């Protein structure tokens, strides 16, 4: 399944103030980093072709958290009164998936799954 | 028969995918479980009839022009979405959903697959 939705590359760039990591060309997938000041760091990854998101936090480079989310065909960047976040949202009939990760001012990530 | 598989659109790294032993990465998302669970439902072995058997199927999914569901074009090139039907030797079947790239030359890549049994 396909991203058609994607932020465009320059909003990534602002929104991780770095490029890719790495970019894998059998799948199109992308790889960024952000870390704060206390050794928290997180990677977030997709595959434009392959419809995924996935992302690993590490404190001081130990593997906290990893979430992977299947049937990805769009995320976008927001904003509120707390800074920018990506958003993605997965539904189906039965299930609705989000997922919310701001990296500025701090790394913070909410999920969740609804009948 | 190794040249069969050596003449398909599923390359030698892409098996470790379908039996379920590409370990996930960064670039890889790990469905090492839900394949290798399939493979069995399917009664499709890690054996080299089991190779011989998927690479025949998505070589041949390939083979058809209307089974591709979705299309997608992006500066890095043209990409696919097929649906095919597989019975394994147990009995029990699924729908392929596979992606492939369609490269300049006109061949077929064989990126990724999910079953649909449903």
């Amino acid at each position: 399944m396909f991203i058609e939705n994607k932020p465009g590359e320059i909003e990534l760039l602002s929104f991780f103030e770095s490029e890719p990591v790495s970019f894998e060309r059998d799948n199109i997938s992308f790889l960024y980093t952000a870390k704060n000041k206390c050794g928290l760091s997180v990677d977030f990854s997709f595959s434009v072709v392959e419809g995924w998101i996935q992302y690993t936090v590490r404190l001081h480079e130990n593997e906290i958290l990893h979430n992977s989310i299947d049937g990805v065909s769009s995320f976008s960047i927001r904003n509120d009164n707390l800074g920018d976040y990506i958003y993605a949202e997965i539904i189906t009939k039965e299930l609705i998936n989000k997922i919310e990760i701001r990296i500025r001012p701090d790394i913070k990530i909410k999920s969740s799954s609804v009948i | 028969t190794a040249q069969t598989i050596a003449n398909s659109v599923v390359d030698a790294k892409k098996f470790d995918y379908l039996f379920g032993k590409a370990t996930g990465n960064s670039h890889t998302l790990d469905r090492t479980n839900q394949l290798a669970l399939e493979m069995k439902r399917l009664g499709v072995a890690d054996d080299i009839n089991g190779h011989a058997v998927l690479a025949e199927h998505f070589t041949q999914a390939t083979k058809d022009s209307n089974n591709i569901v979705k299309k997608y074009t992006d500066q890095y090139g043209s990409f696919e979405i097929r649906e095919s039907f597989f019975i394994g030797p147990s009995g029990k079947a699924t729908v392929f959903e596979s992606t492939f790239e369609v490269m300049k030359d006109g061949s077929h890549r064989f990126i990724t697959t999910i079953p649909k049994n449903g």
